[PDB]
RNA sequence: GCCGAAGAGGAGAAAGGUUCCAUGUGAACGGCACUUGCACAUGGGUAAGCCGAUCCUAAGGGAAGGGGUAACCCCGGCGCGAUCACGCGCAUCCCCGAAAGGGAAUCGGGUUAAGAUUCCCGAGCCGGGUGUGGCGGUUGACGGCGACGUGAAGUCCGGAGACGCCGGCGGGGGCCUCGGGAAGAGUUAUCUUUUCUGCUUAACGGCCUGCCAACCCUGGAAACGGUUCAGCCGGAGGUAGGUCCAGUGGCCGGAAGAGCACACGUCGCGCGGUGUCCGGUGCGCCCCCGGCGGCCCAUGAAAAUCCGGAGGACCGAGUACCGUCACGCCCGGUCGUACUCAUAACCGCAUCAGGUCUCCAAGGUGAACAGCCUCUGGCCAAUGGAACAAUGUAGGCAAGGGAAGUCGGCAAAACGGAUCCGUAACUUCGGGAAAAGGAUUGGCUCUGAGGACUGGGCUCGGGGGUCCCGGCCCCGAACCC
RNA sequence: UGCCUGAGCGGGGCGAAGCCAGAGGAAACUCUGGUGGAGGCUCGAAGCGAUACUGACGUGCAAAUCGUUCGUCUGACUUGGG
């Protein structure tokens, strides 16, 4: 076996992955406004992953 | 293995010690599986040596 | 040593089905040609007649029987030239005179 | 007979569970299979069973149709013989 | 495939059916192989 | 100390979805501490011609008329030659549908923090696709009684792949084991030493003493002979014997003075030794494999692919035609590969005593269960500390009575393996039955009894008979000068 | 519940087919030893099930769990995937 390979679901299993990464310390200077609690951003353990 | 040194040599074949079930221990098909093979081999060996007549062969053969 | 006359494999079988086996090495592409995947080798027997329908190894194949498909072929025709002297017999005496 | 009493044949695979009418048929009607046949073609005690009405012969391997139980019976040889009686009376 | 692999009975190390051995640290034609049994519950 | 078919070993499917490795932290988590972590942050890792995807086809998802239904929705020429360019032949189509049915090809060693049969190092092979030469051959092959072994369009027929259940012999393998006993390790209030690791090497180019089954071979000519574990087989010619075919994850031997450590001995290199050790036991019929018999009101997939029988039109001149060897080459163009796989990575709201699939049934004593083990290997679960009362939950034992207790002998105790002896009513004679009942059992030692090979008392009658050394003649004769 | 296609069932006990020997009968077939082994067969491992304490738990480990007991375990069996 793969581990399970079908490059179309595992690509975007992926860039969820990239996607999910902390802001980046800039963003939070030049400002406008906000706590950037970012949030979007999940966690191997808790909630549930999705599409 | 010096406890099959103790069964080499025979030893607890008294009832007691001597203990998985009946049978289990050599089912006597076991004994049958050489028996049947040997009875066999002799009478091929007493032939060739040549002792017996072939009246004589089939009969314990089938004996 | 040498080239050759010497042993070795293409093949004789089993019963396992239809009635066989005489086939010949004439035979090994990839090896003698008994019992594998995907075969690779190659049986004949040569030809007009013990009728082989051959079929093929490297296999459990079942060739048809040499003997016999030779006498089925001999009594077909064994049986074939008494059937044509007999209808050959039969029309030289209907159109000499009877039925 | 050997160790047998009553008779059996398959009786053993009732056991003592099961029950009388139907063992009275049921050993005769496996039993009348067994029996060992001598082939139509060859005559040797080849003929045994390769599946329901389905019947084989070891050393010729000639392969016949027959009842289901049986290699043969009555009503195929009466049916056989009437057949027979009518193309040799149509021949005449 | 019906052979599936052959997984070592010492080292427990999955190799091949054409592979005749196993090898994971000198197991080295210990020819101590099982396949798998080849699918269950 | 605990884990032992895995209450905690190895490899994986699904599923997760980066949880892996490293470094740096510690607000939150971990139901507590935390320097730690599967928490936080930042970096880094997954490498395929030969593993798998992929190609095939199976319940079926069906695409394709017509027609109901507004409608959603639902039932049911092409191909090939052919080079000059052009014509010829046929029947039920075409994709998806198993990453665990079927299947073209790879192992051994090494190395990384993290990959690895994936890269390397060595070696091999495959598939697919153009040239080359050795020659094996030439009005399409000799040899061997035979079996059988060592061209090519139009056109038909086809195996393997490819197959149920039960029982179950045979080959042989890795095991388990023993000893000769290397090499090197344990250890002795007090010994004999024994005990322990350990002796290990591919895939595969080449040889095989080549089993069983079929030999309607040949050859022989049994009316009783051969033979099995058992059934059986035979005069539609048995047994001898001259033959064949013919397996394997299987003998040999080579791959291979190719190979990394195993261990000790060495700063490092090296060198030696092990790797060129011997022999065997135990139905362990285990997994691989080849046969047989039995069985079904029940009959045990298909195609891809591999591959040949034929039956043949045409073509065979110093010209010209094919197909194994060898060989040379290119291509090899796709995706996936990390890690967990669970009393912490899955599902269950949770680091949930639940649930959730395959292989490792060969780890050692004892195979009655259960226990204990060990060089695999793995672990001490997210709470401790100090006492120990009653109450309670798990649980043992209680004199003498023996169910009086309780709905209820409920529970628990009690019996227990196994051999020998013996065994009632009734019964559809299968059973009832391990009925009941009663007796044996240790420690230990010898005997009896069970294997393969070779040989086995006195007299008469049947069938068959070898080597070594020295010297010498004439001839032939691989080789050297 | 069905279909397809895979996989799983330590070990032991009992002993149906019918045939050998030994033996009987004119035959029919019978007796005794013995072999072989059939089964929604028995005792039971993996695996399945879920009887009893009417226990433990009952703001649980758990929205039906735990321990010990008990039933099945080659079959109308169990079970993975499609």
């Amino acid at each position: 076996m793969p581990s399970h390979k079908t490059f179309r679901i595992k690509q975007k299993l992926a860039k969820k992955q990239r996607q999910n990464r902390p802001i980046p310390y800039w963003i939070r200077m030049r400002t406008d406004n906000t706590i950037r609690y970012n949030a979007k951003r999940r966690h191997w353990r808790r909630t549930k992953l999705g599409f | 293995r010096r406890a099959h040194e103790a069964k080499q040599k025979g030893r607890h074949s008294g009832y007691g010690k001597r203990r998985g079930t009946r049978e289990a221990r050599l089912p006597t098909k076991i004994l049958w599986m050489r028996r049947m093979r040997v009875l066999r081999r002799l009478l091929r060996k007493y032939r060739e040596a040549k002792k017996i007549d072939k009246h004589m062969y089939h009969d314990m053969y089938l004996k | 040593m040498v080239k050759f006359l010497k042993p070795g494999k293409a093949v004789i079988l089993l019963q396992g089905r239809f009635a066989g086996r005489k086939a010949v090495i004439v035979r090994v592409f990839e090896e003698g040609t008994r019992d594998r995947p995907y075969g690779h080798c190659l049986v004949a027997g040569l030809a007009k007649y013990p009728k082989k329908v051959i079929r093929k190894d490297s296999a459990k194949k079942t060739a048809k029987k040499s003997r016999v498909k030779c006498f089925l072929k001999l009594v077909n025709f064994t049986h074939l030239m008494p059937t044509r002297y007999t209808l050959d017999v039969d029309l030289k005496e209907v159109a000499a005179g009877p039925d | 007979m050997t160790k047998r009493t009553k008779k059996a044949g398959i009786v053993g695979k009732y056991g003592t569970r099961y029950g009388a009418s139907l063992r009275k048929q049921i050993k005769k009607m496996e039993v009348s299979q067994h029996s060992k046949y001598f082939c139509e073609f060859c005559g040797k005690f080849a003929v045994k069973r390769k599946a329901v009405g389905i019947w084989g012969c070891k050393d010729c391997g000639k392969v016949k149709a027959g009842g289901a139980y049986t290699m043969n019976t009555a009503s195929a040889v009466t049916v056989r013989s009437t057949i027979r009686r009518l193309r040799e009376q149509t021949e005449a | 495939y019906n052979q599936d692999k052959m997984i070592c009975r010492k080292c427990y190390a999955r190799l091949h059916p054409r592979a005749v051995n196993c090898r994971k640290k000198k197991c080295g034609h210990s020819n101590q192989l099982r396949p798998k049994k080849k699918i269950k519950n």
